[PDB]
RNA sequence: AUAUUGGCGAGAGACCGAUAGCGAACAAGUACAGUGAUGGAAAGAUGAAAAGAACUUUGAAAAGAGAGUGAAAAAGUACGUGAAAUUGUUGAAAGGGAAGGGCAUUUGAUCAGACA
RNA sequence: CGUGGAGGUCAGUGACGAAGCCUAGACCGUAAGGUCGGGUCGAACGGCCUCUAGUGCAGAUCUUGGUGGUAGUAGCAAAUAUUCAAAUGAGAACUUUGAAGACUGAAGUGGGGAAAGGUUCCACGUCAACAGCAGUUGGACGUGGGUUAGUCGAUCCUAAGA
RNA sequence: GUGAACAGCCUCUAGUUGAUAGAAUAAUGUAGAUAAGGGAAGUCGGCAAAAUAGAUCCGUAACUUCGGGAUAAGGAUUGGC
RNA sequence: AGAACUGGUACGGACAAGGGGAAUCUGACUGUCUAAUUAAAACAUAGCAUUGCGAUGGUCAGAAAGUGAUGUUGACGCAAU
RNA sequence: CUAUCUAGCGAAACCACAGCCAAGGGAACGGGCUUGGCAGAAUCAGCGGGGAAAGAAGACCCUGUUGAGCUUGACUCUAGU
């Protein structure tokens, strides 16, 4: 919440890094099977249960 | 209600995160964690839990430490400088 | 364009509500470019932007 | 680009072609059944009006419980309708298929629109909330649309 | 006092802005294609209700 | 000497061949659900080579039609072939409260065989 | 009769097109089924004597996947209520501004907070998907910025209790 | 402000003006009202609805654990200047 | 509190806002329960009575224990009906 | 306010094939069979006779050498004392 520990904020951190789209030159290397990324999560959709 | 209504009731939880296994599992009225009791020494696992103990046995990380012992006996566990 | 935040910082800026802020209709594009509130405090002395007044709760009949 | 059924020649024939089309198939079907075999003139013409709300367009085998009308009879028929969006999503590949056929070199006063078809697409699914804590679907009906003019000869 | 933006930085690591916009499309459309295949395969039994009561006896 | 569905390294099979075979041929004990114990998936193939459609034109834009690459776009990243249910267009035919079937023949369509 | 694989054999067919698939086109067989032509397609497959099985489906409120008719139908009807002009834009019942009308009516449709959520805050850009109509708008999408404590709190004390 | 009243009704500060819309006004419905004369005959049954309703003055029974019953019942008044 | 005057006899003018009475069955009352078909005369209640127990104890617990609830207690108490 | 017509959006239950009747016989109450009556595309709003309409491998009854909750002086045992 707003008054919350440290465990929690670093672990909402770590959530905020991976909530970006997969780069785009990822897409064009020699043997690619990665076309999105599918470990996406929004708040709306799917809560972290931490 | 049984339902709908007290599903609002829910604010306040009975589990947070274990420091050993790091999952919402360590009951706090209490204190122990319900996949692997932490203040206990031994790691919980029991032998109807066979997925379980997939989940969570060797092979399962990073293996620091024991993914080089069969490549260190293989050369008898020499110790020294490299070579020439 | 899109006045929206422009109406917010006017409010916060004046004291008044939001709803007591008048921006001229034949200025939004000067309005536009005010994306501070350092400019704002401009337009209100420009006049572009306006303090408007408090409806009356009369107390005659009482 | 594999087209339909057209039996006439590609020499003195344009084309058109629309994917993935997010509007009805039964109500697109019905406005290009309204028009296969006319003049493009004299169905802009038309096209035009049904959006007016003149000359509307009849529902021949996607029309129950549909309600009945008066500019069916010119078609025979009694339930007919408007859709605006099948029109104008045909209307923007007519637009199309006339300027091919400028840049072939056809001359747009003696073509007529032979061949046009509308097939169903992928559904683009979601879900609607029903009683008793259950789900259901609630999807659209895309449509693919391909259309044909060409200019006529003795 | 600014030189740098993210279109700059990604310039230079392969994709330009037509690419980007011609890749996040194709993205965004094999992101929907899955989300269309998970619902049709749950929604048979995403409404199996383990214990609904049926409000009805008489 | 014996045991060994675990671990490390090797060799093989009258075995399964992507709804099979490990739950997992793929970023699988992953995503996701549940307070929690626990539960637990789906999903492989463009082509030899991206040469992944320069350019023209209509369009607000997607996209389209021309062009072009290719051995082949009836391989255009929704890409191997691409069945069926189901559906559109065209063509033929029939059709008074069902349809379909069996025997027999007319009419129409198609095939036959030269017996040169 | 037929299917997957095994041992022999036809010094078997084949990129000059194998297998597969469509074919109210043909032949054989009582029949299971086999053969041929055409179209499609692109790399392995068959006949015969024998071996061997995870060997033949119309069914099981069968399993998984997929698709239909009903059906452009039921229906998107609580919460007093919307309207005019302009600007923007491809496009405006729904965006923005202005004018009007009205509501909550201070035990509020206001202003803050505890749990809980976790960046939803703010801006710039944007509309394929979401907003069960629309959308130029957005708690959406993309990129980024952002939370400053000797005095507020935790920290310290102890209660029921562990 | 009314009023005993943080009730209800109207309004100021502040906030919203969001809930898919347009046209039409058929049956049957949901919600809300009215009704001649009679007045529960309806119906299992006065279910539903209606009537009464606030304040002031008068007057208030049986029974009673003497505390109540009791706003008993039953009447009149109510504005503005 | 009172008096005049006055009005289409209207006036708690909208809002708000008790129907009343005579009797029977039953439970004393206030209260509680069948979350999502039963709110009731059932449960509870105070009040009355009974039973055990003077601690080496009554009732109860625990696999067991240098173990425990009543018990920070002591018959005007604790426990069981 | 709906229903109704329109723009847009757009599901579900259910479904052997299906959908005009009378009598007959029949698993003793046919949409189909047999004999007759009859019979003309496509259809809109309503309706609630029917489809022994849909929902749910009857819940009552019975059988099972299937069980469970509960009681007791049932059989066999047991903690404790
Ligand atoms: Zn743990």
């Amino acid at each position: 919440a707003a008054q919350k520990s440290f465990r929690i904020k670093q672990k909402m951190a770590k959530a905020k890094k991976q909530n970006r789209p997969l780069p785009q030159w990822i897409r064009l290397r020699t043997n690619n099977t990665i076309r999105y990324n599918a470990k996406r999560r929004n708040w709306r959709r799917t809560k972290m249960n931490i | 209600g049984k339902g709908t209504p007290s599903f609002g009731k829910r604010h306040n939880k009975s589990h947070t995160l274990c420091n050993r296994c790091g999952r919402r599992s360590f009951h706090v009225q209490k204190k122990t964690c319900s996949s692997c009791g932490y203040p206990a020494a031994k790691t919980r696992s029991y032998n109807w839990g066979a997925k379980a103990k997939r989940r969570h046995t060797t092979g399962t990380g990073r293996m620091r430490y024991l993914k080089h012992v069969s490549r260190r006996f293989k050369n008898g566990f020499q110790t020294g400088s490299a070579s020439k | 364009a899109n006045l929206r935040t422009q109406k917010r910082l006017a409010a916060s800026v004046v004291g008044v509500g939001k709803r007591k802020v008048w921006l001229d209709p034949n200025e939004t594009s000067e309005i536009a470019q005010a994306n501070s509130r350092n400019a704002i405090r401009k337009l209100v002395k420009n006049g572009t932007i306006v303090k408007k007044a408090v409806t009356v709760h009369s107390k005659s009949r009482t | 680009a594999r087209y339909g059924a057209t039996s006439t020649n590609p020499a003195k024939s344009a084309s058109a072609r629309g994917s993935y089309l997010r509007v009805s198939f039964k109500n697109t079907r019905e406005t290009a059944q309204a028009i296969n075999g006319w003049e493009l003139t004299k169905a802009q013409k038309y096209l035009e009006q049904v959006l007016d709300h003149q000359r509307a367009i009849p529902f021949r085998r996607f029309n129950s419980s549909i309600g009945r009308t008066a500019q069916g009879k010119e078609f025979g028929v009694t339930k007919a309708r408007w859709p605006a969006k099948s029109v104008k999503f045909v209307q923007g590949l007519l637009q199309n298929a006339a300027a091919n056929a400028e840049a072939k070199g056809l001359d747009a006063t003696k073509l007529y629109v032979s061949h046009i078809q509308v097939n169903q697409a992928p559904k683009q699914r979601r879900r609607t909330y029903r009683a008793h804590g259950r789900i259901n679907k609630y999807e659209s009906s895309p449509s693919h649309i391909e259309l044909v003019v060409t200019e006529k000869e003795e | 006092r600014r030189t740098i933006t993210a279109a700059d930085r990604r310039m230079v690591s392969g994709v330009t802005e037509k690419q980007y916009k011609k890749g996040m499309k194709k993205m965004q459309q094999l992101e929907k294609n899955a989300i269309n295949t998970q619902i049709r395969r749950e929604i048979k039994r995403v409404n199996f209700q383990t214990h609904y009561r049926d409000e009805l006896l008489q």
